[PDB]
């Protein structure tokens, strides 16, 4: 509930296997990363304190 | 307006193909819930044991209640929601309920 990879693709068993489904085309960092971590962030159940 | 609660329930394999995630949407007019307080929220302290225990707790006499209002000939017949709009839509998030608990008794 704290691990984004890429656009949002990997299991949860492996993290190798996790890693190696990264590509430099479609699993770069942008807003929509950027989105995915926060919504980890807020949803994650041991809820992370907000800096402010 | 709309808002971000975080304790909105996500149902699990209730989309399409039993796989989909499927999470509800509140839109609320005057009059959506009625909450009503016999007693409110108090605290309370106890000693047991020769006073070897100590025992804190919290107390509430309430109760939270959709508003519902029938509609056909009899008083409770065919029942609406007084004031809320009810949306049910498709996401990739986690699901907060599982699908044991999710699916129909």
């Amino acid at each position: 509930d704290r691990v984004y990879f890429g656009a949002g693709v990997g299991s949860g068993t492996d993290l190798s296997a996790d890693l190696a489904q990264l590509d430099t085309s479609a699993d770069l960092f942008n807003v929509a990363a950027l989105d995915g971590m926060i919504l980890k962030a807020k949803t994650c159940n041991p809820k992370i304190r907000p800096m402010r | 307006i709309v808002k971000e609660t975080d304790n909105i329930p996500i149902y699990e394999n209730l989309g399409a193909g039993g796989t989909a995630e499927v999470t509800p949407v509140y839109l609320c007019g005057a009059q959506a819930l009625a909450v009503a307080y016999a007693k409110r929220w108090k605290t309370v302290t106890e000693e047991f044991d020769y006073g070897d225990k100590y025992g804190v707790a919290v107390d509430g006499i309430y109760g939270v209640r959709k508003i519902i209002f029938g509609s056909g000939s009899g008083d409770t017949d065919d029942l609406k929601d007084h004031g809320v709009v009810t949306g049910f839509f498709a996401t990739t998030g986690a699901a907060t309920v599982a699908a044991a608990a999710a699916a129909e008794n």
